[PDB]
């Protein structure tokens, strides 16, 4: 679904 | 895997009705699309996750579903809007397209316009003879073709070949292609070509005779 | 302003191969996923595979994994396909379409297409009979002419009617597969101005045989 | 302004019960082709769709 | 609203990351060798301005693999591995710097209540406090060395570098580790440095009210105030950012333009916190009268060399 796909 | 079927294949729909499509997908699909394909062109993309318009279409349209049944639907429907609708699912890759849903501009009916042509000399000394008749400019596509040979009904040997809708008129035309051996061709004196349709209780026929 | 072109199509025959190409312009290419999608004649719509826009993740078709190869070459803007092995059920028109949204499953922007077809017969260019209307016929506020199209392979033939009207009125009768060769005909009604007063021909034009065979209709 | 909060709600609706409450407000305010549209509308709601409801109240 | 969200933005964002990368990986790398080589060791604030610079040099030495992640909008190349490794690694010295930042705060305040310690100050303390500081950095780290890895986004269509929560509590934990993100990156670091800050400016103004006395200590306290409003001003937004996410996780707030604010705005923060990091060394070596001095003779070296 929604994840955290930012590096930090 | 999952297998997509629209209802129904063929829809005919007056300008200003509204259209409505349905989808059905075997298994829950997350996402549905929904595309528009003119004959010719490529397809456009109408509908982006299951009811979200996109850029560009006009706002008559809209989807809907859930589950395994979604819609799309035309608020009014217009002649642009007349072409094959196609829905797409996502859930996992591989994606799956459906059978896709013709979608006709429904006109008034209109008898055909029948003109015969006799086979070419060039074919004629090519060692075959082929009459060709076309009926064009109709509506709807239920037609009826006969060949009569002096008279006598010519059923083996013919092949007819319907256009789609033409853009310009919503008119239907067919051409109807009566190939014969050039020695057969060369002992019968009448060739006729009728064509019984919806708008007349009689049939249009055309016929030409070889002493002209 | 984005436009995509395919490339590369032809006649095959079956277990062949051919690399089909497509040529992006009009946004940064190295950034979105790239589908290739086909269509059968007369048939509808089939996703074929799918890149990334770092080629990390691909999909193929379960009619098509293990035979082709779906590649990239982003600094030239190019989508490749290798297809190795056809069969007669991949002849089809095929699309690069991309939903320009970071690959996601949909195809906003359509290519033009490419035709691929899948069959050991010759290339047979096409045989052109003019259809005119013979003595006895009267002519009325219009004249309806033909152009008969018959006994060639591989489809795709294009009837033009160039001098005279440039689509007044033409229907083009779709191509029927007769014998094992394509026939079609192509109809055009124009005003009595123009015939037999005026210079009517139907340009049959075959790009897979490269052959262009043009018919002057004369009266009889 | 009270078919904007009812808008609203479908957005942000828990489950289908809630679409129902906020469809028969919209209703009550149009009492007060819109009809036809929520009175299927309500019946997506009382269906269970609720995903489906809310594309449809949106609409 | 339900409406997918905008993508503009992406076509700036790694430009951007090279930007601060360049301009970080010059200065760090001034400082880092003013210090390395050429005599200028032996002071406790000064290891400690050492340790800060290479955290922010190794810190920045990721920012272009960042650029190519969002060039290639969010298509990882290099591998899972890699995603473990340069994720870990870019928490690692965010951590380093952050707490780095408070150590020298404190270092500053226990300098200033204690006018009798020597720059000496037991330098093997500060060859423990360094590894302990790095240790720390570490376990903070953990989460992000136990699940910064490379899943694959079907709808995206797109192998992604993110934090592999499981999925069946993955916003659960997302929550979570942004709540966690927030008290050791943020809060406990804030709280420090502003007291730090606080009790500098009270000892400074009884000590030296009258006269130059007051000139040079008004520039110092402009100084500390410098330190604190630069963490704050580069480290705020994120963080605020990452609170309002933690809410969203747990369910507080769904609106679908709230949470689209948020993922269009993260990268702009993260990348204002490694503007934090590049903007470090002139505020804290820069500064010192001998470096001007200094960098005039770095810039005559090799005319003498002649």
């Amino acid at each position: 679904d929604r994840v955290y796909i930012h590096p930090f | 895997d999952i297998v997509l079927t629209q209802s129904p294949a063929i829809m005919s729909a007056s300008p200003g009705e509204k259209v409505t499509m349905t989808c059905s997908a075997s298994s829950s699909v997350t996402y549905m699309y929904w595309y528009q394909q003119k004959p010719g062109s490529s397809p456009r993309l109408l509908i982006y996750d299951t009811s979200n318009l996109a850029s560009g279409v006009p706002v008559r349209f809209s989807g809907s579903g859930s589950g395994t049944s979604y819609s799309l639907t035309i608020s009014r429907m217009e002649a642009e809007d007349a072409a094959t609708f196609y829905c797409q699912q996502w859930s996992s890759y591989p994606l799956t397209f459906g059978a896709g849903t013709k979608l006709e501009l429904k006109r008034a009916d209109a008898a055909p316009t029948v003109s015969i042509f006799p086979p070419s000399s060039e074919q004629l000394t090519s060692g075959g003879a082929s009459v060709v008749c076309f009926l064009n400019n109709f509506y709807p596509k239920d037609i009826n073709v006969k060949w009569k040979i002096d008279g006598s009904e010519r059923q083996n040997g013919v092949l007819n070949s319907w256009t789609d809708q033409d853009s310009k008129d919503s008119t239907y035309s067919m051409s109807s292609t009566l190939t014969l051996t050039k020695d057969e061709y060369e002992r019968h004196n009448s060739y006729t070509c009728e064509a019984t349709h919806k708008t007349s209780t009689s049939p249009i026929v055309k016929s030409f005779n070889r002493n002209e | 302003d984005v436009q995509l072109v395919e490339s590369g199509g032809g006649l095959v025959q079956p277990g062949g191969s051919r690399k089909l190409s497509c040529a992006a312009s009009g946004f940064t290419f190295s950034g979105f996923g790239m589908h290739w999608v086909r269509q059968a004649p007369e048939k509808g719509l089939e996703w074929v595979a799918y890149i990334s826009s770092g080629s990390s993740l691909i999909y193929y078709a379960d009619t098509v994994k293990g035979r082709f190869t779906i590649s990239r070459d982003n600094p030239k803007n190019t989508l490749f396909l290798q297809m190795t092995s056809l069969r007669s059920e991949d002849t089809a028109m095929y699309f690069c379409a991309t939903s320009l949204y970071y690959g996601t499953p949909w195809f906003a922007y359509w290519g033009q297409g490419t035709l691929v077809t899948v069959s050991a017969a010759k290339t047979t260019p096409p045989s052109v009979y003019p259809l005119a209307p013979g003595c006895g016929d009267t002519t009325g506020s219009s004249v309806t002419l033909g152009c008969l199209v018959k006994g060639y392979f591989p489809e795709s033939v294009t009837v033009t009617w160039n001098s005279g009207s440039l689509s007044s009125s033409v229907h083009t009768f779709p191509a029927l597969l007769q014998s094992g060769l394509y026939t079609m005909s192509s109809s055009v009604t124009v005003p009595s101005s123009t015939w037999p007063s005026q210079t009517v021909t139907c340009s049959v034009a075959h790009p897979a045989s490269s052959t262009t065979v043009d018919k002057k209709l004369e009266p009889s | 302004e009270t078919l904007n909060d009812n808008l609203k709600v479908i957005e942000k609706a828990d489950n289908a019960a809630q679409v129902k409450d906020a469809l028969t407000k919209m209703r009550a305010a149009a009492l007060d082709i819109l009809v036809g549209q929520i009175d299927d509308a309500l019946k997506l709601a009382n269906e269970g769709k609720v995903k489906e409801a809310q594309a449809a109240a949106e609409q | 609203c339900s409406q997918k969200p905008s993508d503009k933005h992406l076509d700036a964002i790694p430009i951007l990351y090279y930007i601060i990368f360049v301009i970080g990986f010059l200065v760090n790398i001034v400082v880092v060798t003013l210090f390395c080589c050429q005599k200028g060791p032996k002071k406790v604030s000064s290891i400690y301005i050492f340790n800060l610079a290479v955290a922010d040099l190794l810190l920045l030495a990721t920012l272009p693999l960042w650029a190519t992640y969002y060039s290639y909008r969010y298509d990882w190349l290099f591998g899972p591995v890699m995603c473990k490794v340069f994720g870990s690694f870019l928490t690692l010295n965010m951590f380093a710097s952050i707490f780095f930042i408070t150590c020298m705060s404190v270092d500053r305040y226990q300098s200033v209540i204690y006018p009798f310690l020597s720059q000496r100050r037991n330098p093997w303390q500060a060859s423990y406090i360094v590894p302990l500081v790095w240790c720390m950095a570490c376990l903070s780290s953990l989460p992000t060395f136990y699940f910064r890895d490379v899943r694959t986004i079907e709808y995206l269509g797109v192998n992604a570098c993110i934090m592999a929560f499981p999925p069946e509590k993955y916003a659960q934990w997302a929550a979570g580790i942004a709540l966690m993100k927030n008290i050791l990156g943020f809060i406990i670091p804030l709280i420090f440095i502003a007291t730090c800050y606080f009790g500098i400016r009270k000892h400074l103004l009884k000590t030296n009210s009258y006269g130059k006395n007051r000139i040079t200590r008004d520039q110092v306290l402009k100084m500390a105030a410098a330190v604190v409003l630069a963490f704050i001003i580069c480290w705020l937004p994120f963080h605020v950012l990452t609170f309002l996410d933690a809410l969203a996780w747990m369910g507080v707030i769904n609106s679908c333009e709230v949470i689209a604010v948020i993922d269009l705005a993260l990268p702009f923060a993260i990348l204002l916190g490694f503007t934090n990091s590049c903007v470090n060394p002139f505020l804290y070596c820069f500064v010192g009268n001998r470096f001007q001095q200094k960098l005039r003779s770095v810039f005559r070296v090799p005319i003498t060399w002649l």
